[PDB]
């Protein structure tokens, strides 16, 4: 494909190993954080954002995480 | 682009002769250039299988390579029997082809 | 040892299609190339099209497409092209060689066969 | 004795009214039965094969751009169009630039200028899917006959080629009877959607819908000796540098993306037909036949002696290989074993009844002790062999890892991990049917997440079932933050 | 892969286009356009998720479209 | 790359996984990282390929 839509979480796994595990498992992951290392900047908007949107912890915290998240990922 | 290289004569002493392959910028500028001479009338043998590199070839004597835009050949102690054709092949990345020259009649004599 | 046969010359006609067999056994036929290269008689040699035979589809010159075509089969290591149109052009010996998929390879053309003949007259 | 030291196994003694049992065979992991009155023999499953595959949406990775053609118009008297552009094989999109006096027009004005290029098919990637009949499955059957050096034997056995045409099949052992074979191949896996996406010299397994979502061109996948594509568009981009032409890419070589892409899905071989690995079927085993050999044998009394050394496999057996020291081919060996000189017995002998067929070579006992230090005797009188063990370990440890290993077998096998080992119990049937439709909308929640993200979503609602009001707060977080955290653990795998 | 991350707003801004701003300006959504077309189910969750969790009508369509794009690019 | 080349942000230019080498043209690179670009798969226990 793009490589943009791995073929993950189908449901369909078996005891076998799968195409590539060991690299799959943490390649968006390390994505992210190469990003959020690269540019500090998105962090101090992302924390305004999540601040002055209504604020109970919980709702800050996900949406921090989720905001801070999802702009690498999908740039 | 193509490649055109050109038909000429020698002789039997010997002599540094150079078959100059005449490139561009896509097709053998950044590509191993490959070095071909056929005995007439039956099939070619490969003479050079990298861009400096000989299989099995006439040893010690047939060595060349390439400069930028060009690519050339250089042969040592030319007797009759290297009565051949000489071709110069590259691969063409653009058009995604190989680019095989129209040949030389290297007469030697 | 590594050859192609090239089976036998032949001749035909304009307006029919001619096949030229092509085997190459002594090696582990899938990974290399078949080039099908051209030669007229005094006139230099130009190459047409690669055929992979383990998953390869026809990739000619683009003086070819759509004017020859190109298939194999992997059980009997032989790779096969014919002629779909005969013109008078086309009057001329096709070989056949081994070449490698290295992208500096892909004018490697280490082993050729005796090369199959072919001419067209009435 | 195939199933020796695997790890991956699992014990699954158990019969019936009528003597069946039915278990799930992983592939690559083989399953042990046991019985009062019936031989342990060991199942594994082997080489799920195909035939007659059928090909469909042959796929393009690498393009080929000839006769780039070009046609302009002049500004405001219509779009560009060329003759050729009808035709399937050419790529052509047009754009506007300026045309102006230097170039050879009417008046200065914004032009269409259409650019077609002659796509080429070149090394096709295709995807064949399997007709359901074609399904050939084959499962191993190994009884526990201590042979000489039987032990993890592969290639011993006796194979059972069974299909969905053969679904019942006999299993003639020597001299033991004929081992039935029910089976249901309907629910192996999904193989009515499933492609077998042959790389170069590689094929996979995928989902039917993300195949028809890879976003590269297409054909008809048919054997026909000129493919026409669609979506050419994708493999073939346009340089439009600020305005003033036009020039055609191929776009390179897609192979790696494709390499990445393929994250989760298997592996199987393609060597002219392929065998396809990494599938479940469940048999349900009819032991109606079965008999021990050697019965009726008399049980001879010598001294034994221990011929390889005491060798402890993984979860808890052990194997000893004895050769038998006397004159009677038809002994039968005998077995017992005391913890703190009692007369508990306690303990397993996992052989059925392990018997000497012949005196010059070993035949090689297994059995399973206690968690206790416990000696474990094998002949009779002074010079009886007596072999000292001590088992690592306690009740509530193998309590604990027979649960770990359950919930992994329930999360990959998904609703048949109740049929594994069942006998037909009511409860049983009742709790299989509940976790299936729990699971069947569970699954229809999830499908497509990966494991991060589930991770965070079980994190999430475990949250917001902890600090909810109302008594769905207990249902919420147990039941989903469990779910999702204990399958984000163990995935990918 | 090397196929992720590309430096779409690596900001070294130029006045002609780029290599492929026609494809890339689209891209990242139509893998989520298909990745919800193919994958329904996702939708319900994440209704269920903001309509529990949003106290106010922003917060959860915020959070719903979070949730709803997040997902699809990190799978 | 082949016929075709670009200008990109130097520290982007690093960050971008594949194996790398010094650039010497010394005909034997010795890549580092090499690990990156070849994938080991071990099935189902046993051997490994
Ligand atoms: C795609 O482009 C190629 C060239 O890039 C076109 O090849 C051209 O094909 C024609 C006929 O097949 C060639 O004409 C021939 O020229 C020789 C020269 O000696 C002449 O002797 C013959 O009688 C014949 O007229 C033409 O030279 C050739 N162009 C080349 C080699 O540069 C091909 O036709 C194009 N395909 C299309 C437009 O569908
Ligand atoms: C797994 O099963 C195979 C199948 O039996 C075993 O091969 C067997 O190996 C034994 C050796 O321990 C062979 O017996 C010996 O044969 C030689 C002649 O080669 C003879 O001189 C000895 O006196 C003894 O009889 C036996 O023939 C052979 N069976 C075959 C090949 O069918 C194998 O050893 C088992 N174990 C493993 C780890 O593979």
């Amino acid at each position: 494909s793009v490589a943009l839509a791995p073929h993950v979480g189908m449901g369909l796994d078996t005891r076998t190993q799968t195409w590539m595990s060991a690299e799959g498992a943490w390649r968006q992951v390390e994505k992210v954080e190469t990003w959020a290392l690269r540019h500090p900047g998105f962090t101090i908007l992302a924390l305004f954002l999540a601040h002055y949107i209504g604020t109970s912890l919980t709702q800050k915290v996900v949406i921090f995480i989720l905001l801070m998240l999802v702009t690498p990922s999908m740039t | 682009s193509v490649l055109t290289q050109p038909p000429s004569a020698s002789g039997t002493p010997g002599q540094r002769v150079t078959i100059s392959c005449s490139g561009g910028s896509s097709n053998i500028a950044i590509n191993t250039v490959n070095w071909y001479q056929q005995v007439p009338g039956t099939a070619p043998k490969l003479l050079m299988y990298s861009n400096n590199q000989r299989p099995s070839g006439v040893p010690d004597r047939f060595s060349g390579s390439k400069s930028g835009t060009s690519a050339s050949l250089a042969i040592s102690g030319l007797q009759s029997e290297d009565e051949a054709d000489y071709y110069c092949a590259t691969w063409d990345d653009s058009l995604k082809d190989v680019l095989f020259g129209g040949g030389t009649k290297l007469t030697v004599l | 040892q590594v050859q192609l046969v090239q089976s036998g010359a032949e001749v035909k006609k304009p307006g029919a299609p001619v096949k030229v067999s092509c085997e190459a056994s002594g090696y582990t036929f899938t990974d290399y190339f078949i080039h099908w290269v051209r030669q007229a008689p005094g006139q230099g040699l130009e190459w047409m099209g690669w055929i992979n035979p383990i998953s390869g589809g026809t990739n000619y010159h683009p003086r070819f497409h759509g004017g020859v075509t190109m298939t194999r089969d992997t059980s009997m290591k032989v790779a096969y092209m014919e002629l779909k149109r005969l013109t008078s052009d086309d009057t001329a010996v096709y070989f056949c060689a081994r070449g490698r998929d290295f992208r500096g390879g892909y004018s490697q053309l280490d082993y050729w066969g005796q090369g199959t003949l072919v001419t067209v007259s009435s | 004795m195939r199933c020796v030291g695997v790890g991956n196994r699992d014990f699954v003694e158990g019969l019936s009214g009528a003597t069946w049992v039915d278990v799930v065979l992983e592939h690559g992991g083989c399953v042990t039965t046991m019985a009062k009155n019936k031989p342990t023999l060991d199942i594994e499953l082997q080489k799920t094969e195909a035939t007659q595959l059928a090909t469909l949406r042959k796929l393009c990775i690498e393009g080929k751009i000839t006769n780039i053609t070009t046609d302009s118009r002049c500004p405001t008297q219509g779009e560009a169009v060329l003759p050729e552009e009808q035709d399937q094989n050419y790529v052509c999109k047009h754009t506007y630039v300026d045309r102006g006096w230097g170039n050879g027009c009417g008046l200065f004005g914004k032009g269409s200028l259409v650019t077609c290029a002659k796509f080429q098919c070149l090394e096709p990637i295709e995807g064949k899917v399997v007709q359901y009949e074609n399904l050939k499955y084959t499962v191993i059957i190994t009884v526990h006959t201590g042979d000489q050096h039987q032990v993890g034997n592969e290639t011993q056995g006796v194979t059972a080629e069974i299909t969905p045409q053969a679904s019942t099949t006999e299993a003639i052992l020597p001299e033991y009877g004929t081992l039935g074979l029910e089976c249901s191949p309907r629910t192996g896996l999904d193989f009515n959607e499933m492609i077998l996406l042959t790389m170069k010299n590689k094929a996979w397994m995928v989902h039917r819908q993300w195949f028809f979502d890879l976003p590269l061109p297409w054909a008809s996948g048919a054997t026909t000796e000129t493919p026409t594509w669609n979506r050419k568009e994708l493999l073939v981009t346009f340089k439009n540098a600020h305005a003033k032409k036009q020039e055609v890419v191929v776009l390179g070589s897609q192979e790696g993306a494709m390499h990445t892409a393929l994250t989760g899905a298997t592996e199987i071989q393609n060597s002219g037909g392929t065998s396809i690995f990494a599938g479940h079927l469940k048999c349900r085993l009819k032991m109606d036949k079965l008999e021990l050999k050697g019965m009726s044998y008399a049980m001879c009394t010598n001294t034994f002696v221990l011929k390889k050394e005491v060798s402890e496999t993984q979860h808890g057996t052990i194997l000893i290989k004895v050769e038998y020291k006397g004159e009677d081919a038809p002994c039968k060996i005998p077995f017992s074993t005391e913890d703190g000189q009692g007369k508990a017995h306690n303990g397993r002998l996992i052989t059925a009844n392990p018997v000497v067929t012949k005196k010059e070579e070993p035949v090689n006992i297994e059995a399973e002790p206690p968690f206790g230090e416990s000696n474990i005797v094998i002949g009779i009188g002074d010079n009886a062999l007596k072999i000292n063990w001590y088992k690592k370990g306690s009740s509530i440890g193998k309590m604990f890892e027979a649960t770990a290993r359950g919930a992994r077998r329930m999360a990959i096998l998904g609703d048949t991990a109740w049929d594994f080992g069942s006998v037909g119990g009511v409860l049983n049937s009742l709790g299989k049917m509940v976790h299936q439709i729990f699971g069947s909308a569970y699954t229809a929640l999830f499908s497509g997440v990966s494991w991060v993200m589930k991770i965070g979503i079980g994190v999430l609602l475990t949250w917001i079932g902890l600090n909810s009001k109302n008594t769905s707060m207990s249902f919420s977080c147990i039941a989903i933050g469990i779910i999702t955290l204990y399958l984000g653990a163990v995935v990918q795998a």
